[PDB]
């Protein structure tokens, strides 16, 4: 068996979800924010944004909504995770001390269901009689909001409609009624159905069936003034209710996809939306008021305001003041004014909130000698791209390095005081039968410059027709200096070539030190690429010089510099050149095992390849022989995202699933085949999606450090900016912090009232086990913040093993200590 | 695709213990010997008819390709009887199968067994499977005799006679090297047509095509009449050699 | 000539590397040095003695080459390892039975969630699955156990049935003892939960059902870890076992022994109310917990669902793609 130990380094930064209402108190406005397991509460101020809570919930935070039921003074909050843990949660303060109470939970996982494809949708009724959830394919769940529902239990009503877009509860009708966008053989159609709690089933609804735009992506609820509902899609918004349509088509909003949207004004007058460019409009209703007394609408109309950060959520607050919640890049507090600035904006940045965004790769460097070690990582995506450097100082130090185009792979090039940096940029073709880059980006501002001449596949034969107003990739190697962080070069790979691996490393007998770039020819039609190079540049004197290249007949996923050799994995295969005294790679040995060879990792003559979908398998290069051989696979299937190299018996995974694994060689030469078989011993649901495993630790080494009972470090960034580290542990200290968390769990209240145990056990849509091997660090760190009456309850009756004395009763204070040093690794 | 399993009459001069010596009377009854030591063993351990038939014919098959002065008949019958067991679904374990053979050979006869029987056993099932090519499927005469048999209409005790006595024929055929030299049908067949002439019985009136004085044609197509006899002349000779005679 | 099998040596593959391990040896991918086609070499180990050569690979060996169809694995040859000369007793060296190699595994695919299935989809896969299991039980052949992982699907949309190590014949005139526990419990028919013994060949159409709801849902239909807890899902779905809809359970010997918690009604429509009408009046009968009121392989083929359905069109599934990485 195998004992690790996992600690959160930085929490998640992107923000998943953003509401407004009356949560803490029913006169302040609040503000929650929702990042992957944190929920942020904040009270809106005239400057900004007053903190006044975080929790952690132990699940990953899908549904989030405030209501305010009849007879309550103030809104209440549903959460709905993405394991289907239900609940519903209010404020409560008294004096100094504030705490968040669980009013109902439940799991609402079904049986028999199919997931649906744009995700768990929430929504509540406009008088708050019950919650709407889309889960599962052609079913929607209600959960109605009854006094007596302490449990959340609900029931299905069968729906036609298979494939539904969006959802949303309608203003101002008789009885419950919901509005959806759905997608059938014929086109998209926008549909509404009555619910009747009595009889707990769909009734016709209040207006018919209308044929809608093919990419029509949100429903937006119209309150009472209006009534009726707002479609938005990629050219085109429209209005219906009943016997009202409207449709307006602005060319502005068809140039990039519309994702989020949020209500300025209650009465709904005005709307706000944003796209993936960062482009803010405001949604218009022009009302038109008739001599009988009522309102109708007259016309829609759609004004860009200006730019901000790629936003998930928007939400205004207050005055002009709109949260800007970013996934893709930093989040942001920006004021909207009635006067536009000289250059056409109504839109100024008032606060950033750092995100580190997705963070695609990243290495650990000391660039300043201190052996402190500095993460510099690839952050952001499109205009919010860029390299963060992550230094420990209590809070972390982050410099920002703004690209304005997507960062892919990074790596340290210490001979040239300097980094090595893969990036795309995002072009469009336009009239000329080029393409023109939407703005100015890291590639196209580099000192000096250079562009691929490679004849390699200048034969073609094969067309590739081009319409005005495609996006194409445009990739670049970036030379960026370690000090100033000002990008030196940029080098333009051929067209259509996708850089997709980078290594600095010197080969053979060759005493140069190279950036070597590995890329793939991606063209629409092919399923997978079948074209490839593998390219050696040098650094020299401010330019960059090709060295040689290799052509290959795939797409080169992943490169690792192996004992003077380059060991590349070409599609299927993985192989291993030699770099000789003419400056040319030579093929020396292939192994050819693998559906897709994503990922490689190498500890001295080991090699440990990712598959797509058939996990890791230990590789050996026998040097006797000149070839590979197959040392042990794991057999049980998993989609891998990122693998790591933890010893020369253990091996770290982390799957698509939000889940780590950890496989062992079964070390019993016994048979052959229980060699040849990785067990997997540790299994844990991490909750975030692993990029990037690499070692190394930011904490300052001065020699003089405590010796940690963890050894190792391994370092980890992920989809959500969420920086965690993973360690190994002896059998007695897992053994003594896993009976810890035993007692810590009966401790400790959590939000919701999620056991503990659930959430981090091993989930994939079609399996579920118990955690295993793996001490959830923030759960041993929480019991320096438990109350001292909880600290020794938890102590109580706990025995040591193994160590100067075999068996010894714990004190509160002697865990304090204990739990104080494994906070110091990070 | 598959192996071709027959052999004329004229070639089994020519097997390996022929060409070592052996004369074709003493190869005859080292298979007769190793037959009936197949049929005796599993009878005594209960099994089905079918799984002492095809250890028989892989035990018959075997010695068309190796030579009785260099495979002792008894360790090979029992090592086909062996596999034959889990062939058919009726398994035993080697130590039953040894037990039994002990049970039933004498002191010389068990030498063949050598100082370990068990191993000697296990060790020749390599050889028989890559001999009889891997091909396990084997068809008997026994099913065919049942089939045709069912479509015949008349007299139930009549006919039953018929079946017995035909049935008794099938389990002597397995002693003869027969099993080398015509498909299971056809022997169906013979054995039907000798039962007939002995019980002088016309076995075309319970056919349903009663003016068709070649009563098997319609179960067994392409097979002379010489065919027939020549089977049932292999099968009456067992009978003369012995002091056996026919059942009636 | 191709019919001498065992004789040949595997020095004739060049071996790629294991795929996975079978239950009698492991499995390996290799590919052949005369013509080039990728095979899969499956490894009988008969060095342990304690029975000789097993008896898995021995059903694996009578029957496959007795079974040609295009939804049924076929066994190309048997190679064996370079032997002893002279020493026929010394030798201990196994023999490798030769496949053909197929892309994937359904198990595969699903557990990775990386495969999308349309209803067409799942018509061409279904209709070659039953298509196989109707000539093998034509045959009197019953697989016994039919579990995803023993689906092996190439690239083309071809389907194929694969592990024929339990598989034995099967007697509707003589009723004869059967191992009661054959399928995995997640697709063991109720039947055999309760130990009938003498099972039909309507086994397999159960399995092969709850692979139909798999397909729909993504996610096995009934997961249990205990034959209790199995019984007692699929009763909540199928409806409990009783004389109504069983009337020979009371026959069956765990039937007082094994109750689940109540008498539930059936709710197999409700549940799977997203399922197309077509296909979901082939899962009620399918999974009908009466094998004698259980559809026949013949049936399924010539259902609704499937009787339309033209082969010629295979459709391949949405199979990972450079992107989904
Ligand atoms: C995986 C369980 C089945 C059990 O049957 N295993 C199997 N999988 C075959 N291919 C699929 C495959 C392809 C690549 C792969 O990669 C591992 C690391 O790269 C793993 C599995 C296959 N093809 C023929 N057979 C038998 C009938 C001889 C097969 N058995």
């Amino acid at each position: 068996m195998s004992y690790n130990y996992v600690v959160t380094a930085q929490k998640p930064t992107a923000v998943n979800g953003c509401v407004t209402g009356h949560f803490t108190s029913a006169e302040d406005l609040n503000l929650l924010i929702a990042k992957n397991t944190r929920l942020e509460i904040y009270v809106v101020t005239a400057e900004g944004l007053r903190p006044v809570k975080e929790v952690g919930m132990y699940g990953k935070i899908a549904v989030m909504e405030l209501f305010r039921p009849k007879g309550e003074s103030k809104d209440l909050l549903f959460i709905l995770t993405a394991k289907y843990n239900a609940c519903i949660l209010e404020y409560k303060q008294s004096g100094e001390s504030i705490d968040i109470i669980t009013r109902a939970h439940g799991n609402v996982q079904d049986r028999i269901g199919r997931p649906s494809e744009t995700g768990i949708i929430g929504i509540i009724d406009p008088e708050c009689r019950m919650i709407g959830l889309r889960l599962y394919d052609g079913l929607f769940k209600v959960i109605p909001l009854d006094r007596d529902n302490k449990e959340l239990k609900a029931f299905n009503i069968r729906l036609e409609e298979l494939h539904v877009i969006d959802v949303k509860f309608l203003y101002g009708c008789q009885a419950p009624t919901i509005c959806f966008v759905y997608q059938d053989p014929q086109g998209r159609h926008v549909k509404t159905y009555e619910v009747s709690l009595r009889e707990k089933e769909f009734n016709k609804g209040p207006w018919k069936q209308e044929n809608v735009e093919a990419e029509a992506s949100m429903v937006i609820a119209v309150p009472e003034p209006f009534g009726g509902a707002i479609i938005i899609g990629q050219e085109s918004i429209t209005y219906h209710n009943g016997d009202k349509y409207l449709a307006i088509a602005p060319p502005i909003i068809k140039q990039s996809t519309i994702v989020c949207h949020n209500r300025v004004d209650p009465n709904g007058s005005r709307y706000l939306l944003g796209d993936m460019e960062g482009r803010l409009f405001m949604l218009l209703l022009e009302k038109e008021e008739q001599m009988d007394g009522t309102v109708t609408l007259k016309d829609l109309r759609v004004e860009l305001l200006g730019e901000t950060s790629i936003a998930e959520c928007l939400t205004y607050l207050d005055n002009g003041v709109v949260f800007v919640g970013s996934r893709l890049g930093d989040s942001q507090l920006v004021k909207l004014n009635v006067d536009s600035n000289e250059q056409g904006s109504y839109v100024v940045a008032m606060e950033t909130f750092t995100n580190l965004g997705p963070i695609v790769d990243m290495c650990v460097v000391d660039l300043e000698r201190q052996g402190q070690g500095q993460l510099v990582t690839c952050s952001g995506a499109f205009k919010e791209g860029s390299l963060r450097i992550i230094r420990n100082g209590q809070k972390l130090h982050i410099r920002t390095v703004p690209l304005y185009e997507s960062p892919r792979k990074i790596c340290y090039q210490e001979v040239s005081q300097c980094f090595g940096v893969l990036s795309s940029r995002i072009e469009v073709q336009d009239t000329s039968g080029g393409t023109t880059a939407l703005r100015p980006s890291a590639s196209t501002q580099a000192l000096s410059s250079s562009v691929s001449s490679s004849k390699l596949f200048s034969s073609s034969t094969a067309p590739h027709e081009t319409s005005f107003g495609e996006e194409v990739e445009v990739h670049n190697l970036l030379i960026i200096d370690q000090h100033t962080f000002e990008v030196l070069h940029a080098h333009q790979f051929l067209q259509n070539e996708y850089a997709l691996s980078l290594v600095s490393c010197k080969l053979g007998k060759d005493p140069n030190t190279y950036f070597i770039v590995g890329t793939a020819m991606v063209y629409p039609e092919e399923a997978e690429p079948k074209q490839g190079r593998i390219v050696v540049f040098q650094y020299s004197d401010g330019k960059l010089q090709t060295v040689a290249e290799k052509e290959v007949k795939g797409a080169v996923y992943s490169m690792v510099e192996f004992n003077g050799k380059l060991l590349a994995s070409i599609n299927s295969t993985v192989r291993l050149y030699e770099w000789t005294t003419e400056k040319e790679l030579r093929t020396e040995c292939n192994h050819y095992n693998n559906i897709m060879a994503l990922y490689l990792k190498t500890k001295g003559d080991f090699i440990l390849v990712g598959d797509l979908m058939r996990s890791v398998l230990l590789l050996a290069y026998k040097p006797m022989e000149g070839n590979f051989e197959e040392i042990a696979r794991d057999f049980n299937p998993n989609w891998m995202s990122a693998v790591e190299i933890l010893d020369d018996d253990n091996f770290l995974g982390a799957e698509n699933a939000f889940n780590l694994f950890v496989c062992q060689k079964d070390s019993a030469a016994t048979t052959d085949e229980e060699r040849q078989h990785l067990q997997e011993v540790g299994l844990f649901h991490l909750g975030e999606f692993v990029n990037v495993f690499c070692h190394g630790s930011l904490v300052m080494q001065n020699l003089g450090e405590t010796s940690t009972p963890t050894q190792g470090s391994v370092l980890f960034g992920t989809v959500n900016g969420m920086i965690g580290l993973v360690t190994s542990l002896s059998e007695s200290w897992y053994n003594l912090l896993l009976d810890m968390q035993n007692r810590l769990n009966k401790v400790i209240k959590s939000v919701g009232k999620i056991e503990h145990s659930f959430w981090r056990s091993f989930h994939t849509e079609r399996k579920t086990e118990p955690a295993t091997g793996f001490i959830d660090g923030d759960l041993i760190e929480s019991f320096l913040d438990i109350s001292r009456p909880k600290m020794q309850e938890v102590v109580a009756n706990l025995q040591y093993d193994d160590g100067s004395g075999m068996k010894r009763e714990a004190t509160a204070d002697d865990l304090i200590k204990v739990v104080e040093e494994l906070t110091r690794i990070h | 695709t598959k192996p071709c399993w027959y052999w004329d009459k004229k070639d089994l001069a020519h097997t390996p213990s022929q060409l070592e010596g052996l004369d074709p009377a003493t190869e005859a009854r080292y298979r007769r010997e190793g037959a009936r030591f197949i049929f005796d063993v599993g009878t005594r351990l209960g099994l089905h008819y079918d799984t002492l038939a095809t250890g028989i014919i892989y035990f018959h098959r075997f010695y068309m390709f190796h030579s009785f002065k260099q495979f002792p008949r008894y360790v090979t019958g029992a090592c086909c009887l062996f596999l034959a067991g889990k062939v058919e679904e009726t398994p035993k374990k080697c130590k039953d199968i040894i037990k039994t053979a002990r049970s039933l050979l004498n002191d010389v006869q068990f030498g063949q067994f050598g100082d370990d029987p068990k191993e000697e056993v296990m060790v020749l099932e390599r050889i028989l499977l890559q001999t009889i090519k891997f091909d396990l499927q084997v068809e008997h005469p026994y099913q065919f005799l049942l089939k045709y048999a069912k479509q015949l209409k008349g007299d139930k005790n009549k006919i039953q006679k018929l079946v017995q006595m035909a049935w008794t024929f099938v389990n002597d055929s397995l002693c003869t090297t027969l099993s080398l030299q015509w498909e299971p049908e056809i022997i169906a067949v013979a054995v039907m047509y000798l039962a007939g002439r002995l019980c002088k019985f016309e076995i075309q009136e319970w056919t349903s095509k009663p003016m068709y004085r070649r009563w098997w044609e319609q179960f067994v197509q392409d097979v002379p009449v010489d065919v027939l006899e020549d089977i049932c002349h292999q099968i009456l000779d067992l009978y003369s050699q012995g002091k056996q005679q026919m059942p009636h | 000539t191709e019919s001498d099998w065992g004789k040949r040596c595997v020095d004739k593959f060049d071996i790629i590397g294991i795929i996975g391990e079978g239950t009698y040896g492991q499995v390996y991918k290799a590919k052949d040095k005369d013509t080039g086609e990728l095979v899969a070499l499956k490894k009988v180990r008969l060095d342990n003695e304690k029975e000789g050569f097993p008896i898995t690979a021995i059903r694996e060996i009578k029957i496959l080459r007795q079974l040609i169809h295009r939804s049924v694995v076929n066994m190309k040859e048997i190679v064996t390892d370079k032997q002893d000369a002279l020493d026929f007793k010394k030798d201990k060296g196994a023999f490798y039975l030769v496949f053909e190699y197929m892309d994937h595994d359904l198990m595969g695919l699903l557990e990775s969630g990386l495969v999308h299935f349309s209803e067409d989809h799942i018509k061409s896969f279904m209709k070659q699955l039953m298509e196989g299991l109707e000539y093998c039980h034509k045959k009197n052949f019953l697989h016994r156990d039919i579990k995803c992982s023993n689906i092996l699907l190439n690239n083309s949309g071809q389907i194929k049935l694969a592990d024929f190590g339990l598989a034995r014949l099967y007697n509707s005139e003589e009723s004869r003892p059967y191992t009661n526990k054959v399928i995995t419990l997640w697709y063991r028919p109720p039947e055999l939960l309760l130990g009938e013994e003498r099972y039909t060949p309507a086994i397999d159409v159960w399995s092969c059902g709850c692979i139909l709801g798999e397909l729909f849902t993504k996610k096995p239909i009934f997961q249990a870890n205990l034959e209790l807890a199995q019984l007692e899902l699929i009763s909540r779905l199928c409806g409990s076992p009783c004389p109504a809809v069983w009337p020979d359970v009371i026959r069956l010997p765990y039937f007082n022994t094994m109750k689940p918690k109540k008498q539930y009604r059936r709710r197999l429509r409700e549940e799977f109310s997203f399922i197309p009408s077509a296909a979901l009046d082939l899962l009620d009968h399918m999974l009908t917990l009466d094998p004698s009121k259980r559809c026949t392989a013949e049936q399924t083929l010539q259902s609704d669902f499937l009787k339309d359905v033209e082969l010629s069109k295979m459709a391949p599934p949405d199979l990972p793609h450079w992107q989904d990485c």
